[PDB]
């Protein structure tokens, strides 16, 4: 159930530019934290409700 | 000063957090250096900044530039100059003999093209000029070429750019 | 245009700096120029899509 994502923003650099590019890299960094998070979250809320549903039957 | 960017140039040098300046033995000749500020005071006396070397006109003229710095070494070069400003044209034609000196800095990635604008700016500490602080980092195995016509402000050096954790802050 | 000496690549100093006019429906496109000029000899069909680019081995 993944979603399309053909158009992004560039994710490597090899220069330093200056402000645009640090924005660019916080915001980067920012979503795969964020996503990093809701992933763990997820995986710990998926394995404690299945632990407790195979119990509870 | 005044720096175009001013919030790039900050941002960069805070990432590095190394002013290790090593002096070069540039090839200026045929004009004069270490011009001198009366608003700028170190012991008591007429002054300028330290790093940045202030050309001006020698005998009368001020010869085109073409000067060049290779970078042989596995770093980055970090190369801070700038662009003065007058006041007047009087200010102007003082210094050098040019009256619209165009400028050049380029490397073998990209060029930069600066045209310094005479304006009457509102003084500040009794002077109406103002300069301009660029910026230009050279790659390993590049070389960076300097030309100029007037209104340079050269480096006295380089600035070891590298990666690092450090980072700036505002407090008091 | 600025001359300029710029380092020799390629045993070549000169360089070409690289532009792009897009042209909506109904307008129009005028050039006029008295030197330097690198003119199109057409035009691209720009389009939304789907397409990317990425770089890789
Ligand atoms: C253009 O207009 C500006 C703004 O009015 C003028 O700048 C101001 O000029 C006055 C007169 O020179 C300055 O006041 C006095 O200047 C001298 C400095 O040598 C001195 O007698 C006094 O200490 C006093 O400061 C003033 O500072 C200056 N700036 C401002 C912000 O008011 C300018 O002179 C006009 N003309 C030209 C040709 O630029
Ligand atoms: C301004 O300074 C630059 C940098 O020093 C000079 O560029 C370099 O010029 C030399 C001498 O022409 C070049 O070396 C030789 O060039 C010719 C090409 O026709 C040929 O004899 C050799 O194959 C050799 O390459 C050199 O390539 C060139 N570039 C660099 C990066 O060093 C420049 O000539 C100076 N003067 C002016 C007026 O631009
Ligand atoms: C640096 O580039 C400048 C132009 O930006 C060149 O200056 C020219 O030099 C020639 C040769 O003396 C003069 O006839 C021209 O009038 C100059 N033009 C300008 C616009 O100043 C200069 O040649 C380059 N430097 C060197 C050392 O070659
Ligand atoms: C420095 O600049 C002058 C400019 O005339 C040039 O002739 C000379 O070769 C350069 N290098 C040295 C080491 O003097
Ligand atoms: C300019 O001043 C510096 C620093 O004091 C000195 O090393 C250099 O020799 C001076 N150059 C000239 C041309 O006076
Ligand atoms: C300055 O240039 C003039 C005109 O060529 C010459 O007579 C004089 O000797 C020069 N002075 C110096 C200090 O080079």
């Amino acid at each position: 159930k993944t979603n399309e994502k053909f158009h992004q923003i560039e994710k490597e650099f090899s220069e330093v530019e200056g402000r645009i590019q640090d924005l660019e890299k916080y915001v980067e960094d920012t979503k795969i934290d964020l996503w990093s998070y809701n992933a763990e979250l997820l995986v710990a809320l998926e394995n404690q409700h299945t632990i407790d549903l195979t119990d509870s039957e | 000063y005044d720096v175009p960017d001013y919030a790039s140039l900050r941002s960069l040098v805070a990432s590095s957090g190394t002013l290790e300046f090593k002096n070069e033995s540039f090839n200026w000749t045929g004009v004069t250096q270490n011009g001198t500020s009366s608003a700028c005071i170190r012991g008591s006396s007429s002054s300028f900044f330290s790093r940045l070397n202030w050309l001006t006109h020698l005998n009368y003229t001020y010869p085109a530039l073409n000067v060049t710095m290779p970078n042989n070494e596995q770093f980055d070069k970090l190369y801070i100059w700038g662009v003065h400003h007058p006041g007047t044209d009087k200010d102007q034609i003082f210094l050098y003999a040019q009256s619209s000196g165009r400028i050049t800095v380029s490397t073998k990635r990209s060029q930069q093209a600066v045209i310094p604008n005479i304006g009457s700016r509102p003084r500040i500490r009794d002077i109406p000029s103002r300069i301009s602080i660029y910026w230009t980092i050279v790659k390993p195995g590049d070389i960076l070429l300097i030309n100029s016509t007037g209104n340079l402000i050269a480096p006295r050096g380089y600035f070891k750019i590298r990666s690092g954790k450090s980072s700036i802050m505002r407090s008091d």
